[PDB]
RNA sequence: GAGUACACCGGAAUGAUUUGGGCGUGCCCCC
RNA sequence: UUAAAGUUGCUGCAGUUAAAAAGCUCGUAGUUGGAUCUUGGGAGCGGCCGUCCCCUGCUCGGCGCCGGCCCGAAGCGUUUACUUUGAAAAAA
């Protein structure tokens, strides 16, 4: 109902559910002026490493700046509606490949890998923003990506970094720590 | 002005490897710098190296150790073929036993070894033992 | 120190140093709001605004332009804000 | 120092410096060996044991050799970490 | 260093690492677009809107709050002028040496300086020839410069 | 409704009732 | 005449005092030019790693099965240098 497939094809189940969770809250609730358009593009749930999971909600490009003003309601009351699953909110945004030579439109730098992952990470972490980045190679020759959180909110962010390195992982498939340092605040 | 960012960089790392420093602090980043640094440690001269990452071009801080005697660079770019490759490494290199010349190859940025026993060469980027 | 570490360096050489020789350079300035104690309005103006502003409904200057920092009038308050 | 059948033939094997991994050569003489003893845990007197620590004479030469053996002993764990 | 100057100094600016609309501001897109339109209706270069901006409304940049700089802006909506505003100023300051210089025929710093300025001027409007700002039968002239605001 | 302290309220919390303000979201006015 | 000559210096010289930075500056041709655009895995072998296959599109038609599927192909694909292979390149 609420939710819209870019495809013309069927939906899956548990998107279904949150789809139905997310319209009876909206019919139940002081947001059904603030939710009219407002859709989910699909929906998907991993294995975060440990004892719990976690959901990774998909959200059409023009909908971020109406979600963002409303993204603390909205992760409290699926905690309230689930058991004890943590919920974050990703854009759906486009990959196109190199333009080679062996293969037209100027492909645009916002649609470039690194930027899609920039992207990414930073609309993964909304409450607590991005205040410094670390790349560390170590022996073997991967990288590690360590990723500096502001002092200001982390009251709510504190214990969900463990989740935002298991959705890092299975979205774009590079290491990701999150810490907290003391330099500035 | 500023017209080769690999070579301000191995020269930084040069002196600071000569004056017994333990770390350092390159202003620009590139790629071919981060690949040449990578070829250095998985060949086992330097330690882990991080990227501060900014908005502008990224600074890059290594583990240097007491295992480095010189590095350095070529310039311009001279293009090398397979049968050119011993006169450099005769004329450029201490020994027959250590020492590599880093080239840039269509394979990737890779050593004269990994050159030789691929059968491909290309333009030089500079020199470590 | 030959073995001083660049990567996490205590903040008062951070402060110490030039706003663009730190690891991630940051400006000097900051955003303040200073009232008038004879009017109601709140405006928020720059440290360092380098030129004269009037205040809402034109009734006193707020700050005056000079080399640095802005020269803010006498019994007028001010705070710094962040986000 | 090997060959292809792998057996020993340098004369001897040199001394590294322990602040800059430097080769210490036999006609150095401003390089020294420093001893430093250990205590016991709860009595309080010299066990027998030997730490060594080597620098060479450029860092002497360059006088900032204190700093290096105040960096190994709190590396051994001879120094408090807190200092 | 510079270009004309023995001096290497080191003053600008230092933008930030943060990329974020700061949550104080409560300024929509659409108002200070607004005000940026009303602002260049006043008719100031896009400097001292961006100025006037930051001075009094507290936008730290205008491409951080609307996705677009201040003289794409203006050109979006079709009031920018046609000869920008750096080339102006130094046009400007071209005829106002020569008009100095005139009066005066042994002030010969001021035509030293001359010199310099029409050679920013040449190299200037080389270059927004490359990039198609300019026609390419516009040229620099005296006769033609008190004839150009 | 100029609002520094303000005067009427609508939502809303437990059939019935109701909790000093401002916009500088955190320290400023009155006790 | 060649090496010796690192006394013609591309490899590879010198310019404070020994031979040698134009008095200074602007300037066209020439030379040299900042960062950034696709990362990471699966199938297996020896014990994560040195080899193994993969991440450019449509009209004629052949390793085959019962109008439905894979393969081939008359036709074209953003251009340079660099790099590797192949042809041809008289003898002494």
């Amino acid at each position: 109902a609420k939710i819209v497939k870019p495809n013309g094809e069927k939906p899956d189940e548990f998107e279904s559910g949150i789809s139905q969770a997310l319209l009876e809250l909206e019919m139940n609730s002081d947001l059904k002026a603030q939710l009219r358009e407002l859709n989910i593009t699909a929906a998907k749930e991993i294995e975060v490493g440990g004892g719990r999971k976690a959901i990774i909600i998909f959200v059409p490009v023009p909908q971020l700046k109406s979600f963002q003003k409303i993204q603390v309601r909205l992760v409290r009351e699926l905690e309230k509606k689930f058991s004890g699953k943590h919920v974050v909110f990703i854009a759906q945004r486009r990959i196109l490949p190199k333009p080679t030579r062996k293969s037209k439109q100027k492909r645009p730098r916002s649609r470039t890998l690194t930027a899609v992952h920039d992207a990414i990470l930073e609309d993964l972490v909304f409450p607590s923003e991005i205040v410094g980045k670390r790349i560390r190679v170590k022996l073997d020759g991967s990288r590690l990506i360590k990723v500096h959180l502001d002092k200001a909110q982390q009251n709510n962010v504190e214990h969900k970094v463990e989740t935002f390195s298991g959705v890092y992982k299975k979205l774009t498939g590079k290491d990701v720590n999150f810490e907290f340092p003391e330099f500035q605040l | 002005v500023r017209m080769n960012v690999l070579a301000d960089a191995l020269k930084s790392i040069n002196n600071a490897e000569k004056r017994g420093k333990r770390q350092v602090l390159i202003r620009p980043c590139s790629k071919v710098i981060v690949r040449f640094l990578t070829v250095m440690m998985k060949h086992g001269y330097i330690g882990e190296f991080e990227i501060i990452d900014d908005h502008r071009a990224g600074k890059i801080v290594v583990n240097l150790t007491g295992r480095l005697n010189k590095c350095g660079v070529i310039s311009p770019r001279f293009d090398v073929q397979l049968k050119d490759l011993e006169k450099w490494q005769n004329n450029l290199l201490p020994s027959r036993q250590f020492g590599f010349i880093v080239l840039t190859t269509s394979a990737g940025i890779m050593d004269h070894e990994e050159a030789r026993r691929k059968h491909t060469g290309g333009k030089i980027l500079g020199f470590f033992f | 120190p030959l073995a001083k570490d660049l990567l996490h360096p205590s903040p008062e050489e951070e402060k110490r140093k030039h706003k663009k020789k730190r690891l991630v350079q940051s400006p000097n300035s900051y955003f303040m709001d200073v009232k008038c104690p004879g009017c109601y309005k709140i405006t928020t103006v720059f440290s360092h605004a380098q030129t004269v502003v009037l205040c809402v409904g034109c009734s006193t200057v707020l700050c005056q332009p000079t080399g640095g920092k802005a020269r803010l009038t006498e019994g007028c308050s001010f705070r710094r804000k962040q986000h | 120092m090997q060959n292809d059948a792998g057996e020993f033939v340098d004369l001897y094997v040199p001394r590294k410096c322990s602040a800059s991994n430097r080769i210490i050569g036999a006609k150095d003489h401003a390089s020294i060996q420093m001893n430093v003893a250990e205590v016991d845990k709860v009595t309080g007197r010299f066990n027998g044991q030997f730490k060594t620590y080597a620098i060479c004479g450029a860092i002497r030469r360059m006088g900032e050799s204190d700093d290096s053996i105040l960096r190994l002993a709190k590396a051994d764990g001879i120094v408090s970490k807190n200092f | 260093g510079r270009m004309h100057a023995p001096g290497k100094g080191l003053s600008q600016s230092a933008l930030p690492y943060r990329r974020s609309v700061p949550t104080w501001l409560k300024l929509t897109s659409d108002d200070v677009k607004e005000q940026i339109y009303k602002l260049a209706k006043k008719g100031l270069t896009p400097s001292q809107i961006g100025v006037i901006l930051r001075d009094s409304h507290g936008v730290a940049q205008v491409r951080f709050v609307t996705g677009n700089k201040i003289l794409r802006i203006l050109k979006s909506k079709g009031l920018a002028p046609d000869l920008p505003e750096d080339l102006y100023h130094l046009i400007k300051k071209a005829v106002a040496v020569r008009k100095h210089l005139e009066r005066n025929r042994k002030d010969k710093d001021a035509k030293f300086r001359l010199i310099l300025i029409e050679s920013r001027i040449h190299r200037l409007a080389r270059y927004y020839k490359t990039k198609r700002v300019l026609p390419p039968n516009w040229k620099y002239e005296s006769s033609t410069a008190s004839a150009l605001v």
